[PDB]
């Protein structure tokens, strides 16, 4: 009975590539990639790849509204879309003998939406929930606002709807954005426990928008903002950053090196992470509840890189300038040659762990086959990290200290500090 | 409370939500003036029954 | 093909060590791994005095041992890049760790090490008498988890399935490193624990690591007894907690469940795919299959619900939590209800198909990751006493149909006294009675 | 030929409800098919719709009728409602359908 | 690692109007890892990173 | 906290079979029921006739 | 006042002194006009300092005199005017505070013309900054000034709200002439260097509506 | 001219929503609508509210 | 309405004053005379019927 397969990865004329796989898992599941997302909207058309997204589950030109839950229902399957600030994926889950069916669906509606002016209509006001419940965790709001202050455009650009935007989309702007966006050569159909003979049939013999790259994205341009919200929480979320690397960015393992050496989030429940120079550094200067850690983002065109920090109102100031020290300190030497070693392993074992949930490793083989063209080794992955010196980590400390920051704060800022200030 | 006592009292709320305020389509004809009559006849029938039965 | 993959995956070793632990695993081809102790021992467990050590233990578990403590232990797991996590229910506890294949070895001495010599520190447990007070305070402002204690604080008064997890006020306040010791000497015991391991690891060299660290043998046969507990009695009744200063209510009505072994619980979790679950954010909307969902949608009736099928090694709750408007607890309630009564009543043929291909996916989807079915094997040898696979429970599933969901249905549903908890603004909904008389008749 | 065109036509001035400047379309009784496309329809032409049922019922209770002239003439009733009616029905059959098999 | 995660059935949904931590223990771990993700499903609730 | 909060004792109002905590409460159900089922029943023919 | 009047004498609560941060605030809300500030720390209360910038507020325009007309003796109007071709709005900005004043311009225009009309805009401050001022604009401002000041003493409540402003902040009232002879002992300097101070100075912006084509405080 | 105005029976109200919140065209409409200096408000308990 | 006893013109009667209808938890028998003199009322009527035709 069945053994070891090989991840093939064709591509098509119209640019449109096919990554699959096939562990002979019991469930399959399958995704369509996108290069679209809220960076490219433009002042006239905010909001739209976010209704976009709640959007998935309106009439397309080949199944109706009812039909495609009823439908994937049906076979215990499922369907959602997650998307960044720059992508969007549409997957679905099924059991192996029923990938079939639920495949119908996801060409439809990745492919032929209708947006109906009164679906569409009755849809709306659902961004205004979907909105209320993702910003119960402040983490969200500072995000958004630090974006915000971080940019002047493109990535600038909110992940969630705009609320003077809610009602205001229209079926032509959902129809234009994914006229110019859904385009073949931005497209990827990656799939996890299917032959690659039968996903690459589909993909060819079935998908229509395309050939192309529309619309291009602004080139993303650093502010280097400051934006506060108070709002009386006794509990400040803030953020520093600078601009950090770029995706496939030599630059980029670095940072995330750096990131480990100064604390990506804790790895014994409820304990005091010692690994965590940052948080180590907070402890001694803070005494009560807080917590803190290395803030890390690829994009496209750009990155971000600092820290994240939450703690008591009053507690605030000597929190972040602890926080602060704790980057300079080591954009002067204070890495040893092993919190280098420690970090480096630290991180190719998240990387190798984040990827035994199938969404996991679905999310990698399609951020590759994508933004790239084919699928690095899991060995090249750990021979990039681990070359990455000593100095590499210190120097990427230092573009943080030198470079422009942009903050975002929120909650009871009264003792919290500007920009400046630090 | 209500302003106008023929909104909150319970039976002049009655008499009022009913033919007083009651809405009515703007062209209705004469064929919808039985309704009414048969009411009114019904009232009369009894009256002049109970006068009736009486001897 | 579905048939065949449920064949090829790798069966589960299971040795158990001559001094009663018991050692399984399921190795696959993956790099990284999972491997943990699962112990037979919570509040169930616990006495009126005591309750609440099992979860003080918990969090000590983690600041050292004797033979490493604080900063070392710590530092040791860190800087080796592995996750050391665990809880504490009310009939299990459970210590695993996340690393890379390779470490299997110091891993096991590591959880060992854990589960036998816990420093319990001193100068810790006054310090985590503040954190857990403080969780409590926490915890309390979560009315789905207020709601299911109060559930079982009613469902099953006088007895121990009754208490809390994380214990009383009182209790934290006053538990001894004595206490402590105590517990963890009298139930963290060899044949009440199993090693589980899933991922990239050899059985062999599993069991053999187990053997080397896990050594302590008994001598006595009650060293090799693992008590039966006294049977905790279900009770029809209800807990009301008003408040009406809480934006929404929370509701949860239960039945008395059969328990880990009974095979109907099949049969029950099928049923529960039926009626399935609901929340705002659920794209499908009106159209979701379940009409449940869709009555809610269409009349505004919650902003969600869930079935739930939570069982135990001698008793369980089968029942559902809804959280709703003050204004429309009356009518969730009622439609709830009314879908109960038509699965006693009148389920099809076709609820079920797609009932039992809901619960394929679900059984599949626990077991995405070293740490999920490592969870599995963890349990199913100390509940079940050894591991049923995909390709058994599937033959289970696909033996049940409409005629059976009825009658397992009204075995455990039907003109039974409910428990009930409801928590928050709850003038609407009211009357034990009209509750009860809402157990009959479709 | 032209049969049952020249008995539409007939039929459609028989029924004189173009003398009220009404479409067939706004004659339709409100069941719930309708109720639902009539939700559907576009923000203009439900406005003319409306304005001209309202003006149907003020020539009804006058007990007069539109000047020969403006009476809709039966090549230029617009059936804008019936696309929509349409769909409407073909969603309900389908789910009504899929309910029971 | 260009996955936008690695750097950065099921499922509970939840519910809130429009129109706690208290100790180091329940607030680690919330500092923002890398970007923020979205999603929504037709059958599941909605999540963000 | 609501971990400090335990349902009373009923002990003065039970029925004697679901009187011991620790014996189920399901193998008299059928026996408390059928008798309370009994007397309606009978009120309903004694009405009837 | 004698007779009645408690609550004990002092000063009480104190507060903290005036710090300024010279930030930069936008609110994209998609109002088809937008509205933007961009203003320097200025004059304070009394300030000597003060009556200059009162004087180059009028010298680059603040408020319209001619119902409907096109302000002339506004420089700022004047040059935003020839910059944009679209309905818009533009004034000179001051406010004085008993320890710090603000001070600067304050547009309203169409969405798309929003960069030309704050560029010119501030072209207007800083061609002013460097000699634009004639002795005559000094002159014409200064009246305009004392005009102003003085018509907005008819009103039973302008006059109470001056003879008030000073009885509490001052001691005693100051006579009209004084003020006078205070606004036009202004030099063509004075109002220069206003203007220069406005020009080195740090900028603090505020904008609303919507922005697409509204410029950051670093691009100007 | 330490007025905070002079540098920065009669009256009429208005109204808007709430719960979220809730023209000019011409040079006219809008020319002396650029904040002549601070902001100051008002409040009456016989009449409408201002603000400059 | 979901269930039929609430937006029924007639069921939403007999339910809003006979089955739904909020009642003090503590009213004793001295509030049980008001149905009384119902049921006597239209047994008066129905006895007196009987009688009323000989
Ligand atoms: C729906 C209302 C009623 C209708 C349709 C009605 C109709 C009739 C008819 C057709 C007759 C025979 C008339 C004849 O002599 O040719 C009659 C007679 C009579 N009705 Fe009525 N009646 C009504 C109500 C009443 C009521 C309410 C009473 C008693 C309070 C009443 C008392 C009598 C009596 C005493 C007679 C016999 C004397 C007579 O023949 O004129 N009726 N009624
Ligand atoms: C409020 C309800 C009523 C009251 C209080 C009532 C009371 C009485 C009383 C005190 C008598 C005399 C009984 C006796 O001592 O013989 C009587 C007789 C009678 N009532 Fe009524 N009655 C009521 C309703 C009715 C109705 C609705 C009818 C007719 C449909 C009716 C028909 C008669 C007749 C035929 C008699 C005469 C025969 C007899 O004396 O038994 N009654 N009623």
């Amino acid at each position: 009975c069945p053994g070891a397969e090989d991840l093939e990865i064709t591509k098509l004329p119209n640019g449109l590539i096919i990554a699959s796989l096939e562990n002979f898992s019991p469930a399959s599941r399958i995704g369509v990639f996108i290069k679209a997302g809220s960076r490219y909207e433009t002042t006239a058309n905010l909001g739209t790849a976010h209704l976009l997204r709640l959007a998935s589950p309106l009439t397309t030109k080949g199944a109706s509204s009812f039909r495609i839950t009823r439908g994937i229902e049906a076979v215990g399957g499922s369907l959602s879309v997650y998307s960044t600030r720059e992508k969007m994926t549409y997957c679905v889950e099924c059991l192996r003998d029923h990938v079939d069916t639920v495949m119908e669906y996801l060409l439809n509606v990745t492919t032929a939406p209708e947006f109906r002016p009164w679906e569409v209509t009755d849809l709306q006001p659902q961004l205004k929930v979907d909105k209320a419940v993702a910003f119960q965790s402040p983490q969200v709001g500072v995000l958004e606002n630090l974006h915000a202050a971080a940019y002047k455009t493109a990535l600038a650009n909110p992940l969630y709807c705009p609320d003077y935007r809610i009602g205001k989309i229209t079926s032509e702007q959902l129809h234009h954005f994914v006229q110019n966006n859904f385009t073949s050569a931005r497209m990827a159909l990656v799939g996890i426990g299917v032959k690659h003979s039968d996903l690459k049939q589909v993909a060819e013999q079935f998908l229509n928008i395309r050939s192309g790259a529309g619309t291009s994205s602004a080139k993303a341009t650093y502010w280097g903002g400051e934006i506060r919200e108070q709002n009386g929480h006794s509990l400040v979320h803030a953020a520093v950053v600078t601009e950090g690397a770029a995706v496939g960015s030599a630059e980029a393992n670095a940072f995330s090196v750096l990131q480990h050496v100064l604390g990506a989030g804790p790895l014994i429940k409820r304990g005091s992470s010692v690994t965590s120079k940052l948080y180590q550094g907070v402890a001694k200067a803070t005494t009560q509840p807080f917590d803190a850690s290395a803030f890390n983002v690829n994009y496209s065109d750009s990155g971000l890189f600092g820290f994240y920090t939450i703690s008591q109102a009053a507690h605030a100031g000597e929190v972040i300038r602890a926080a602060m020290n704790q980057l300079k300190a080591a954009a002067q030497g204070g890495v040893t040659e092993e919190d280098v070693t420690k970090a480096k392993n630290q991180l190719k074992a998240t990387y190798l762990m984040s990827v035994e949930t199938a969404q996991g490793l679905l999310n990698e083989i399609g951020s590759e086959a994508l933004l790239s063209g084919t699928h690095t080794a899991p060995s090249v992955v750990a021979q990039k990290i681990d070359s990455v010196t000593s100095a590499d980590v210190v120097n990427a400390a230092k573009k943080f200290v030198s470079g422009k920051k942009s903050m975002a704060a929120s909650g009871d800022l009264g003792s919290t500090p500007f920009l400046d200030e630090l | 409370m209500a302003p106008n006592i023929r909104k909150s009292h319970p039976l002049l709320k009655m008499i009022n939500n009913s033919l007083i305020d009651l809405p009515a389509p703007s062209n209705i004809s004469a064929w919808w003036n039985f309704g009414s009559l048969l009411a009114v006849c019904l009232m009369t029938q009894i009256l002049t029954g109970l006068l009736l039965a009486m001897h | 093909t579905y048939a065949q993959t449920l064949q090829n995956i790798p069966e589960t070793n299971v040795t158990t060590l001559d001094n009663g632990l018991r050692v399984a695993s399921e190795e696959s081809s993956q790099p990284t791994c999972t491997v943990g102790v699962w112990i037979g021992a919570g509040s169930r467990y616990e006495n009126e005095k005591n309750n609440g050590a099992g979860y003080f233990v918990e969090h000590l578990a983690f600041k050292g041992t004797k033979k490493r403590p604080c900063a070392a232990f710590e530092k040791e797991v860190e800087s080796m890049g592995a996750h050391f996590n665990g809880y504490t229910s009310r009939e299990q506890t459970a210590f695993y760790i996340k690393a890379l294949s390779k470490d299997m070895p110091k891993v096991v001495e590591l959880l060992a090490d854990v589960v036998q010599n816990c420093a319990l520190e001193e100068s810790q447990i006054e310090k985590e008498r503040g954190v857990i007070l403080q969780e409590l305070k926490e915890m309390d402002n979560d009315m789905t988890n207020v709601t299911f204690d109060y559930l079982h604080a009613t469902a099953f008064q006088g007895t121990a399935l009754a208490r809390t997890v994380e214990g009383t006020t009182e209790n934290i306040k006053h538990l001894t490193r004595a206490d402590l010791a105590s517990y963890i000497d009298t139930h963290f015991k060899a044949p009440r624990m199993v090693l589980a391991a899933a991922g990239g690891i050899s059985h062999k060299e599993l069991v053999d690591a187990a053997r080397q660290h896990f050594s302590g043998v008994s001598f006595t046969y009650k060293e090799d007894a693992v008590p039966i507990l006294p049977r905790c009695r279900f009770t029809g009744s209800e807990i009301r907690a008003r408040d009406d200063a809480l934006p929404v209510a929370h509701v949860a009505l239960a039945v008395e469940g059969p328990g880990w072994a009974d095979p109907d619980n099949v049969v029950l979790h099928v049923a529960n795919a039926i009626i399935g679950r609901y929340d705002r954010t659920f794209g499908g909307g009106k159209h979701l299959s379940s009409r449940l969902a869709a009555l809610a949608v269409e009349h505004k009736l919650c902003h969600s619900f869930q079935t739930f099928n939570t069982s135990y090694s001698d008793t369980g709750l089968f029942g559902f939590h809804f959280v709703a408007d003050p204004l429309s607890i009356d009518d969730m309630m009622f439609c709830a209800q009314g879908e109960w009564m038509r699965l006693c009543t009148s389920t099809t043929e076709s609820e079920v198909k797609r009932a039992k291909n809901h619960l394929r996916s679900a059984m599949v989807a626990q077991l995405d990751g070293t740490t999920p079915v490592c969870e599995t094997i963890g349990s199913h040898l100390l509940n079940y006493g050894r591991r049923i696979s995909l390709e058994e429970w599937d033959s289970r599933i696909s033996a049940v149909d409409a005629r059976m969901v009825r009658d397992v249905c009204s075995k455990y549903i039907y003109d039974k006294c409910p428990a009930l908890a409801a928590v928050g603004p709850i003038e609407q909904l009211l009357d034990y009675n009209r509750i009860r008389s809402g157990m009959y008749w479709i | 030929g032209r049969l049952m065109d020249r008995i539409r036509k007939w039929y459609y001035n028989a029924a004189g409800f173009n003398k009220y400047g009404l479409m067939r379309d706004d004659t339709l009784y409100e069941d719930d098919d309708v109720k639902e496309a009539l939700k559907r329809l576009p923000e203009d032409l439900y406005n003319e719709r409306m304005f001209r049922i309202k003006r149907a019922l003020d020539l009804s209770l006058k007990h007069r009728i539109l000047p020969k002239e403006q009476w809709v003439k039966y090549e230029e009733d617009k059936p804008y409602l019936e696309p929509y009616l349409k769909e409407v029905i073909r969603e309900r059959l389908e789910r009504e359908a899929w309910n029971k098999k | 690692m260009l996955s936008v995660a690695a750097r950065s059935x099921x499922x509970x949904x939840x519910x809130x109007x429009x129109x706690p931590l208290l100790c180091r223990e329940s607030m680690s771990g919330r500092s923002a890892r890398r970007d923020l993700v979205a999603g929504i499903s037709l059958n599941a609730p909605a999540s963000v990173r | 906290v609501h971990n400090d909060v335990t349902v009373p004792d009923f002990s003065a109002y039970r029925r004697e079979d679901v009187m011991d905590a620790t014996t189920s409460s399901q193998t008299s159900s059928e026996d408390r029921k059928g008798f309370s089922y009994l007397v309606t029943a009978t009120a309903c023919v004694a009405t009837a006739y």
